[PDB]
């Protein structure tokens, strides 16, 4: 059923779109691999 | 089938039409993705078959054809790029300065970018283009935005 298709090369691109912030979050990781916020 | 290094889409035909469930990285003949994308199921690459080799639900990672090969780490200072491969859209690099996930077991880098869920598995790169982790396992913050961990495995 599941199949893979190539999407591109893995390279750093000079002058890429720069967006997104840098938050510091307290988190917990459970046995099922779920992250959760501790506030 | 196709074993060339690079970023790949992970598709299914179980739902309506062809649906993208995630993304992965082929490096050194090993296919790397997140556990929630495939649930450890076998993959098809043209006429060839890729069998799972290693996996761990807690790390939310799985490797195919061989052991985990991605060993680069975020330096905790520099900006990085998410090589986002969104459903039905072209691969696009997005530069961002990672935040932090503070856990009782140590700190992990985090990327605050919002893409559809089918983008899970897209690699996160350092300045030399080395894969320092995969995007797609994280948390939703108070404003409904998504923050993903920079999830990296261990090379033996
Ligand atoms: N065991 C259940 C389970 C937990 C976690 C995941 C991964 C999921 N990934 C995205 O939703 C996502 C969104 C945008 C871009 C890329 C990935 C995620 O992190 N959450 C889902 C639920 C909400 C907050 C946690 C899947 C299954």
């Amino acid at each position: 059923d599941m199949y893979i298709e190539r999407a591109g090369d893995i390279t750093w691109e000079k002058d890429a779109e720069v967006t997104g912030n840098s938050p510091r979050l307290d988190v917990a990781l459970d046995e099922s691999g779920d992250f959760s916020l501790v506030e | 089938g196709e074993t060339t290094d690079g970023v790949y889409r992970v598709m299914t035909r179980r739902l309506l039409g062809s649906t993208q469930v995630g993304v992965g990285v082929m490096q050194e003949g090993v296919f790397h993705t997140m556990w929630h994308v495939t649930k450890g199921a076998a993959l098809r690459s043209g006429e060839g078959r890729l069998d799972p080799y290693w996996g761990d639900v807690k790390q939310d990672l799985v490797s195919y054809c061989g052991p985990w090969k991605l060993d680069a780490a975020w330096d905790g200072l520099s900006e990085v790029q998410l090589l986002a491969v969104p459903p039905g859209e072209r691969a696009k690099n997005i530069q961002t300065l990672p935040g932090i996930f503070k856990t009782k077991d140590g700190d992990i880098g985090a990327v605050a970018l919002d893409y559809p869920a089918g983008t899970s598995g897209s690699p996160i790169l350092d300045k030399c283009g080395r894969v320092i982790g995969l995007y797609g396992n994280g948390v939703v913050i108070k404003n409904g935005s998504y923050v993903s961990a920079i999830t990296q495995g261990k090379r033996e």
